[PDB]
Parts: C-alpha cells; structure tokens; sequence
C-alpha cells in the first residue's frame, strides 16, 4: 500500500550538433504523470497522466520554470566535469539525476534520495539521514565541498520531507482510480519441446500492477535461480506488466518443476504446477 | 566508458489472435549510453507510424524505451523489431513470436 | 512537484 514519487533528469553533450539533449519525466510509483523534452516545440513540462491535467495554469508555470532552471544547471555541470576529469571537447557525455520520496500504506515518509551519476557511474548522492553526502570519486569530493559550503542538504531535505510528501499525497487522492489500484497477475505456463529430451517450461504473469514482483522456479522445492532466464519486468503498454521466468528441462521431469509468483494484488502466492 | 547492451523483447500487448487488432512492443532496457536506434518491422521493413516513451532510468542508471505501434496480427506476417547501439557490432533483429 | 535550489556541481 506503500507509494513514491520520483524525477529523473538525463543530459547528453552532443559536441558540434547542438546544446545538451535535455529529458526529464517524473512517475508516481510506476505512472509515469509528467515530462520534458528540450528538443520537443513546445518548451513546456506536459502532462502524461490523465489525473494531472487538471492542475492549473500556475502549475504548469511552476514545473516548466523549474524542470528549464534544470536543464541549464546541466549544461553547465557538462563543463565542469569535462574539468574535473580533463576531458576532451570532442567526445559526448552523460549526467543523470534522480530524486524522490517514498511513503508508506499510511502515506507517512518513509525516506528520501536524491543521487547523481556521471556517464553511466555513481558520482555523488545524499545519505539517508538527508543531511550528508558520499561522493564516489575525488572530483565528487570537490562537488561535495562546495556543496556543504553552500549548504545544499538543507533545502533538499526541506523539499524531500516536505513538499515531496505532499505533493505525492495530493496526486495519490487526485489519480486514485489509477494510482491507488492493484491487478494481480494472470498467470499460467507453457510448455514447448527443444528437442526430443528436453523441454522450456516459462512461468508467465500478465496484465499486474504495481510493477514490483517475484517469479521463481523451484524442482523439487530447491531453487532454481543459476537455471533460471529471467526477463526484465516490461510495460503492456495500458499501464499494467509484464514478466516470465523460463528453465530448461529433461522431457519427463515436468512434475518436478513449480512456479511461484508473489505480488501484492495477490491474497495468497501462487504456486503453478504441471500435475 | 561505461556501456551496457540493450536487453531487448519484442511481444504484443494482448494474447494475439489473428484478424484481432493488438499492440505490437519492443522494450529496450539496461542500456548505456542513451543514444539507441529501434525500428519496428513487418516482413522485414520499418513500420513508420511508430511511438515511443520518453527516456528515463533504472536504478542503477541503465535506460529503458519503449517502442509501440498498433497491429493486427495474421498468419502470414512477420514481425519483428531491430535495434542498434553502440554494444552491438551489427543490429541486432529480434523476430515476435507469438507462441512463447 | 520537482524540486528547487538544486546547484551546479
């Protein structure tokens, strides 16, 4: 019954083909409700979810003014950390931030985040008690230090306890239908012979959401997990996912093998047998 | 620097089911850098009218997309979605099949 | 609603 909220910010340099390729989008849990696209005509935060469309002109004011005044910032970190890590001109980089709160079944704060990579790689991220930083390299170091100088913490901490809380709340209650609901999984397996002694048995769940959730296969009771293809957790694309686990088998062992789903739209977890 | 291959499943939204206009998906994740090409195709050509997520990250910073058209399934037709990067020497060509 | 006050590093 648990909930968060969180934006996610990616620059690209593109040296020679134009200023930074800016992206911003932001999701409560796994809606996404909002994003930003610096090379979209619009130049505007816009709308992705039906129950956002109904904040006022001031709000989408506020959001495009904030999510432009992030974009500039990464520009300008491009440049710094081509210093900080005597880089060339020539080559293309990435900075990516996120950052967000998460809140439980009573919609009480739970924790904050607000985390930063460059190309790919850790570079420097607020600790839990949201009032320090561990900075992954020496030029995060630097970062670091100008960051406590100008005493950045405080204001994140203000907005990740605060604010954040309470606008995830607000789209909680305002998206409800959407937010707020749970699909179990549909679940079922198939069979298909590789050969004429050995067999794929796929554990598949369907149409669920929230996107969190456990496939595993066990023979005989004892995990299978080193046997076991697992795909990435993918979108349906009508705001449910999809998932499958498959392990290939000798012809014959099929009563053997058991699938097990947990899900939180499920009372109980299942267990799928071939007998 | 840092790069990761894109995973790639190509699958239709809805258990497909000939004559019965369905979503067609290819869902890229776990990649990086973020510059990616993915085409949708039908019997081997690009589908134009072809929509895609906007870009965002998991949390180990890899990025994921998804691309989607509309369809209608048959027996004759293939699908499939083709996808480069810079992890891939070749495109890599996934074909849907609709019997997993 | 995103944050403000976020800085250059």
């Amino acid at each position: 019954g648990s909930h968060s909220m969180r934006y996610f910010f990616t620059s690209v340099s593109r040296p020679g083909r134009g200023e930074p390729r800016f992206i911003a989008v932001g999701y409560v849990d796994d809606t996404q409700f909002v994003r930003f696209d610096s090379d979209a005509a619009s130049q505007r935060m816009e709308p992705r979810a039906p129950w956002i469309e109904q904040e006022g002109p001031e709000y989408w004011d506020g959001e495009t003014r904030k999510v432009k005044a992030h974009s500039q910032t990464h520009r300008v970190d491009l440049g710094t950390l081509r210093g900080y890590y005597n880089q060339s001109e020539a080559g293309s980089h990435t900075v990516q931030r996120m950052y967000g709160c998460d809140v439980g079944s009573d919609w009480r704060f739970l924790r904050g985040y607000h985390q930063y990579a460059y190309d790919g790689k850790d570079y420097i991220a607020l600790k839990e008690d949201l009032r320090s930083w561990t900075a992954a390299d020496m030029a995060a170091q630097t970062t670091k230090h100008k960051w406590e100088a100008a005493h950045v913490a405080e204001q994140l901490r203000a907005y990740l306890e605060g604010t954040c809380v309470e606008w995830l709340r607000r789209y909680l209650e305002n998206g409800k239908e959407t937010l707020q609901r749970t699909d179990a999984p549909k679940t079922h397996m198939t069979h298909h012979a590789v050969s004429d002694h050995e067999a794929t048995l796929r554990c598949w769940a369907l149409s669920f959401y929230p996107a969190e959730i456990t496939l595993t296969w066990q023979r005989d009771g004892e995990d299978q997990t080193q046997d076991t293809e697992l795909v990435e957790t993918r979108p349906a694309g009508d705001g449910t996912f999809q998932k499958w686990a498959a392990v290939v088998v000798p012809s014959g062992q099929e009563q053997r093998y058991t699938c097990h789903v947990q899900h939180e739209g499920l009372p109980k977890p299942l267990t799928l047998r071939w007998e | 620097m840092i790069q990761r291959t894109p995973k790639i499943q190509v699958y239709s939204r809805h258990p497909a089911e000939n004559g019965k206009s369905n979503f067609l998906n290819c869902y890229v994740s776990g990649f990086h850098p973020s510059d990616i090409e993915v085409d949708l195709l039908k019997n081997g050509e690009r589908i134009e009218k072809v929509e895609h997520s906007d870009l965002s990250f998991s949390k180990d910073w890899s990025f994921y997309l998804l691309y989607y058209t509309e369809f209608t399934p048959t027996e004759k037709d293939e699908y499939a979605c083709r996808v480069n990067h810079v992890t891939l020497s070749q495109p890599k060509i996934v074909k849907w099949d609709r019997d997993m | 609603a995103a944050g403000i006050g976020i800085l250059t590093v």
